[PDB]
């Protein structure tokens, strides 16, 4: 769920999910249109695609468990939906950590009309 | 909480 996902992101990057990653570029958040603006936005795009691979799961509400093994994220064993949701989130959190260097505030609250072009998962 |  968004509860577990927010806490991972905070742990990983030290930024709060809302407002740092809830309205960033074209894909972090609500969004789903156009060309991702930068590496961080790409993390969100791949994360959206990841959720897209799960039809009959509910990523926003479905709760999974995970533990830290010296920093490493380890998804604990639940339903198959919970397992796969946790892996999508884990990949996003790390992707975020990897790209922190190029995170730009210029992309926060990015306007919809500038979210142009197309990209297939 | 909700990154959507």
């Amino acid at each position: 769920s968004l509860l577990e996902f927010g806490k991972m992101i905070l742990e990983e990057t030290g930024k709060l999910a809302i407002p740092s990653y809830s309205s960033y570029g074209c894909y972090c958040g609500w969004g789903g249109k156009g060309t991702p603006k930068d590496a961080t936005d790409r993390c969100c795009f791949v994360h959206d695609c990841c959720y897209g691979n799960l039809p009959d799961c509910n990523p926003k509400s479905d709760r999974y468990k995970y533990k830290r093994v010296n920093g490493a994220i380890v998804c604990e064993k639940g339903t198959s939906c919970e397992n796969r949701i946790c892996e999508c989130d884990k990949a996003a959190a790390i992707c975020f950590r990897q790209n922190l260097n190029t995170y730009s505030k210029k992309y926060m609250l990015y306007p919809d009309f500038l979210c142009k072009g197309e990209l297939k998962c | 909480a909700v990154y959507s």
